[PDB]
RNA sequence: CACGGACCAAGGAGUCUAACGUCUAUGCGAGUGUUUGGGUGUAAAACCCAUACGCGUAGGUUGGGGCCUCGCAAGAGGUGCACAAUCGACCGUGAGUAAGAGCAUAGCUGUUGGGAGUUCCUGCCGAA
RNA sequence: CGUGGAGGUCAGUGACGAAGCCUAGACCGUAAGGUCGGGUCGAACGGCCUCUAGUGCAGAUCUUGGUG
């Protein structure tokens, strides 16, 4: 929930210019909807899916791209990056050579993820190996560009890296295997254009009759809400949290005098009086 | 505290089991002849002198009569016969449990022999061993 | 009926966790009632329109109460004048949200209502007509 | 260099916990005093009941002796309590007795319960005569059952009656604060007999230690079988089972 | 967002998770103090966190705070525990002052075990030197 | 005849007679996940590991002090 | 034990698809569905526009979960969701109105159907 | 529990021996089975999250070859 992100130059030095976050990143992150839509769409390569649900899943994936913990969870080596969501200067769109783009990626700190994808290449295990699906390798960083100026050609050859236009983002590209939080690199122009493409609090989304989804729960963290300050005033005193065992074993009163007295105090006096063996008058 | 506790130490719950002095069987009384069913002197008749705090009965042969010295014996491994001798002659205070961890035996034996002499044939009884002959059924046998 | 929502929605589960904790740790039955409502299926969560909210507030002494709808609220163009209130519900249609904001009212999630009213003080629960 | 400061939430938590602990200690002291007073009350009630029972028995015996002396017969009041025990398995049971058995809270063989004696209830026993054995319970049998096999229904969870406080928390509304108070409500037909009896879980009884007596059970008591109305002899049976 | 992150990681693919035969789960995360996937355990799940981890002969302490959740490159602050075991525990308690007992206890236990491992690998690799 | 009543106690379930739950291990990194749980768990080297890797795993396991269920397997027979 | 037994190797008793409906989850919401076409496209895809039509819209009192006051509590009340109860008005004697919920997708699944023997292991609920 | 299909993932495993098959061996699970050891095998394949297909027998008409 930062206000803004700092652009980073291709060489690596942090850029003074800063860009406010778009409203997409503050959107619901729903694994279930993304999973269902991902299954339905992956069956096609057919299942009909509601357009609004599809956009919802896309927004959820985009929001997941900012949560570095989820990106680590999927497997990307985002341990060493300047920050998240990772933004790079717009000049990136105008690179013409693969080697220059790779060097810029090394400066960006995505070297580890690319090395992982390179090492992960292995021969296809199944018989699909001879049906045009022979080599399998892990997924690399995604580079988003507002407009192509030759960056697309440079980064085509390098393994693991896929580029997508801002106006055309894909759930399959954003959330491989129905898993949220793919590592993404946004060009500076792309980061700005995301607002126009998806919309902000006071800006139309540019999609006809579309608004970003609302949150059922205003706060993600339930621990903050449950603790709060006023609830604990409203809450009754707590228990032990590990119940004390009462009556693990049954002690028969007839055989154990202590519990017999506990159940009945008058038994003590009656024992002394021996009323049970009392003598009725002979009369 | 030189090592931090690896894993954790589960403290045992407090136990409500207090040890209390033993309640001996009714037959066992000081000056009661006994039969030992195990050990070095199994099947040998001995005299009973006193009950120790650690629940080990104290017994004398006497070593003079039968060669069995002063010794501790467990109560459950012993049969008690109905014949008695008066133990008042022997004082039997000094020797105790910790003491066990010749002259004393002589002092005890003189007093115990003094009472043994009165009853007929008792010395012969204590001298000889006991065993089960064929056709002997313990459950009827009055000891 | 149910012991937990059949839905696999993360946020609904979070709200259910908060409200079951409050119901366990609060004497007020309001938390229990809303907890049981959260489990209900779509058919058992009929929409409560802004129209019904207007009627519920017209009842005497309920003008300043916080209306609660465990579910969704839908707009109703039939009305021109709508009073100001701080409705709380799971979801709000764009029309209903605009009507509430326009009339000086405001819409809150159920967690924000729990922060406001842990014991459900001055609350008014409403349920839509489940004719079919 | 500078000292760290306590978190501003932990301090609030410490304040709240201290106040709660003080409140709990005060409640504990008050509860201890109330427990002492409760034990005194229980002792008084037990003494009163013991004297009442002894006087009632002596009065019945003296009434019999006096009636005989006068030459006039004495007739005892019809017993207002019975104890029923299940004898037969669930299989091979018609619907009409099966539904009745559910009402009497008997769901398994060898289980048993107390039943108030009325014209309505007697016919129910008549319906289930083949499958149950019942009779008038004496005070001693009821006492032994309540002390040994007594179980209380607390939120439908068959809680054992190991302390007077457990019975109090449930039945103080009806003026019953101890196991013996419940035993009195059972041995008599009190104004709250229904509630006290329903509080007791149905008794779970072992098969009789000595045996069932007759070699064959499944005939009626006079015919020479276990099931049926055996009246006072139920006391002999139940004690063997309990 | 920690609760959302944890719930996704729990009911979806925690890539570092390994499902043992018993059914217990182990996060492979090197920074993880307790190698068991739980609410308190995944460094991914929790914003506030700490660990003892060995680098060369040293047994460093790594700190994680919600403040540096962004910029994951500089997220983990590195602190040198003194070779003296008592001083090391004192430093751990000081740094973990006013810090939830779970991480503190687990951190101390991990430091003890790593110290023992360093001692015993010195044992296995004793050489004629010195 | 198998049935649920034969089920073993939870506290004793999935326990070898040595008292250690078996955990599969492929490489050194997976071994290191069992660093402190030496009392609760014992490592078991997978069937598909090569002989060169097994000696490294055994050395690291000895250094960590984690019991290996199947040492001297493919380095000795039976 | 009572009853039967040339021999070895094999092979070994029919197919895709439709209509209506209950329940559950998700998206939107007096709306809802796009794809009937086009643009765009590291190119069946993915992203986006219209273009239409489909199915929707066009009060009295009592009880009442809940919330407010008083009360330590039982209660005293006050107020009243859904819905019911009867009491009626109006529209046109009910499906009534006097403050609507549906559409779409997916899962499971009942019935009708178009040619149309046993059943991996464990557990659970259970007529007659 | 087991069998395949696809997506993702374990910077997984492999001539210091991968997959397949056997194993009256050890461990685990109530069980379907799983893990390891050994044998066999001799070049690549497996674990894990998701969606998608999909668990072993009986018997008859007989047919064919082959043997009387
Ligand atoms: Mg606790
Ligand atoms: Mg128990
Ligand atoms: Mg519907
Ligand atoms: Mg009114
Ligand atoms: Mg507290
Ligand atoms: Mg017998
Ligand atoms: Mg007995
Ligand atoms: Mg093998
Ligand atoms: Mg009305
Ligand atoms: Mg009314
Ligand atoms: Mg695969
Ligand atoms: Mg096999
Ligand atoms: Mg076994
Ligand atoms: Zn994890």
């Amino acid at each position: 929930s930062r206000p803004q992100v700092t652009v980073h130059s291709l060489t690596g030095e942090a850029t003074a210019n800063a860009l406010p976050l778009p409203a997409v990143f503050s959107a619901p992150i729903r694994p279930d909807i993304v999973h269902t839509v991902f299954t339905s769409v992956n069956k096609n390569k057919n299942v009909k899916v509601n357009h609004n649900e599809k956009r919802y899943a896309t927004a959820s994936a985009i929001a997941a791209t900012a949560v570095a913990s989820l990106v680590l969870a999927r497997g990307h080596r985002v341990e060493k990056i300047p920050e998240i969501p990772l933004v790079v200067s717009t000049d990136l769109e105008s690179i013409q050579k693969t080697k220059e783009a790779v060097a810029a990626l090394k400066a960006v700190g995505a070297h580890s993820d690319l090395l992982k994808v390179l090492k992960s290449k292995k021969l296809r295990a199944g018989k699909g190996k001879y049906r045009n699906r022979r080599w399998t390798q892990r997924r690399g960083p995604l580079v988003v560009y507002a407009e192509d100026n030759g960056i697309v050609k440079a980064l085509r050859n390098v393994p693991g890296v896929e580029t997508a236009n801002v106006a055309s983002l894909n759930l399959l590209q954003l959330a491989p295997g129905a898993h949220l939080g793919r590592f993404v690199i946004w060009t500076e122009a792309a980061f700005t254009k995301l607002d126009q493409v998806w919309g902000s609090e006071t800006v139309a989304s540019s999609k006809v009759g579309y608004t970003l989804p609302s949150h059922i729960i205003s706060t993600s963290d339930v621990t903050r809400i449950i603790n709060s300050s006023e609830i604990q005033s409203a809450i009754r005193p707590a228990g032990q949290a590990t119940q004390k065992r009462t009556h693990v074993l049954k002690k028969n009163p007839l055989k154990n005098k202590q519990v017999l007295l506990r159940l009945n105090p008058y038994a003590k006096v009656f024992a002394a009086e021996k009323l049970g063996s009392k003598k009725a008058e002979k009369t | 505290p030189k090592w931090y506790p690896s894993e954790d130490v589960a403290a045992l719950k407090k136990t409500r089991k207090a040890a209390r002095p033993q309640k001996l069987r009714a037959s066992l009384v000081p000056g009661t002849v006994l039969i030992l069913l195990a050990g070095r002197f199994r099947g040998k008749r001995v005299v009973y002198l006193k009950h120790l705090e650690d629940n080990t009965l104290l017994i004398s042969g006497p070593f003079k009569v039968n060669g069995v010295p002063l010794r501790r014996v467990n109560a459950r491994y012993v049969i008690a016969t109905s014949t008695k001798v008066s133990v008042e002659g022997v004082n039997v205070e000094k020797f105790n449990v910790e003491y066990f961890a010749v002259e004393d035996q002589k002092v005890v034996d003189k007093a115990l022999i003094a009472e043994i002499k009165k009853t007929p044939l008792l010395k012969q009884y204590l001298s000889a061993s006991f065993s089960l002959k064929n056709g002997d059924k313990p459950h009827m046998l009055k000891f | 009926h149910r012991t937990a929502p059949k839905s696999d929605n993360v946020y609904l589960k979070l709200l259910v966790k908060l409200y079951t904790f409050l119901a366990r740790r609060t004497d007020a039955p309001f938390n229990k009632v809303v907890l049981k409502a959260l489990f209900l299926s779509k058919i058992n969560r009929p929409p409560v329109s802004v129209s019904r909210i207007a009627r519920a507030l017209k009842q005497e002494g309920a003008a300043n109460k916080t209306v609660v709808v465990v579910g969704t609220v839908t707009d109703d163009a039939r009305i021109f004048e709508f009073p100001k209130t701080t409705v709380a519900a799971l979801r709000f249609t764009a029309g209903a949200r605009a009507k509430i904001v326009k009339a000086g009212g405001e819409c809150i999630t159920l967690d924000q209502l729990a922060v406001r009213a842990p014991k459900g003080q001055n609350t008014l629960i409403l349920r839509g007509p489940r004719n079919s | 260099a500078e000292k760290i400061l306590t978190p501003e939430s932990q301090l609030k938590k410490s304040k709240a916990q201290q106040k709660t602990a003080e409140q709990v200690a005060a409640e504990r002291a008050a509860r201890k005093a109330a427990n002492k007073e409760k034990r005194a009350i229980i002792l008084e009630r037990n003494a009163a009941y013991q004297k009442e029972y002894e006087t009632a028995e002596r009065n019945i015996i003296q009434a019999k002796r006096d009636a005989k002396a006068a030459g006039s017969y004495y007739v005892e009041a019809q017993h207002k309590l019975v104890f029923v025990v299940r004898i037969k398995g669930i299989n091979k049971i018609p619907p009409k007795p099966r539904k009745v058995l559910q009402l009497l809270r008997l769901t398994r063989i060898n289980s048993g319960t107390f039943v108030k004696v009325t014209k309505a209830t007697l016919e129910l026993l008549k319906l289930i005569e083949p499958y149950v054995a019942y009779g008038y319970p004496s005070y001693s049998t009821i006492r032994q059952l309540v002390y040994k096999r007594g179980f209380g229904k607390i939120n439908k969870q068959r809680v054992p009656l190991s302390d007077n406080a457990i019975i109090e928390a449930n039945l103080g509304k009806y003026g019953i604060l101890s196991i013996d108070d419940l035993i009195h409500e059972i041995i008599t037909v009190g104004p709250h007999f229904k509630q006290a009896n329903n509080f007791l879980w149905p008794f779970k009884l072992s098969n009789p230690s000595g045996g069932w007596g007759v070699p064959r059970k499944f005939k009626h008591f006079i015919q020479g079988g276990s099931f049926g109305n055996r009246e006072e002899f139920i006391n002999k049976l139940v004690k063997s089972m309990n | 967002s920690d609760e959302i992150v944890w719930q996704v990681i729990n009911q979806s693919f925690c890539s570092h998770r390994i499902k043992a035969p018993n059914g217990q789960n182990f996060c492979r995360n090197e920074y993880n103090v307790t190698g068991l996937c739980t609410r308190q355990s995944c460094p991914l799940a929790n914003s506030k966190y700490a660990t003892v981890k060995c680098d060369n002969g040293k047994l460093y302490l790594y700190m994680k705070t919600p403040e540096r959740a962004h910029t994951p490159a500089k997220l983990w602050e590195r602190i040198k525990l003194s070779k003296n075991y008592t001083k090391a525990l004192q430093q751990i308690d000081e740094h973990l002052l006013h810090w939830s007992k779970f991480f503190r206890h687990k951190c101390k236990q991990r430091f003890t075990k790593l110290t023992q491992v360093m001692i015993t690998e010195r044992r296995l690799a004793l050489r004629e030197e010195e | 005849q198998p049935k649920i009543g034969y089920g073993s106690n939870k506290k004793t379930k999935f326990l070898s007679p040595s008292g250690h739950k078996t955990f599969l291990v492929a490489n050194v990194k997976d071994l290191e996940t069992l660093t402190m749980h030496t009392k609760t768990y014992a490592a078991e080297i997978a069937h598909n590991i090569s002989a060169k890797n097994r000696v490294v795993i055994l050395a690291r396991a000895k250094a960590l002090g984690i019991k290996v269920t199947n040492p001297k397997g493919r380095l000795a027979l039976e």
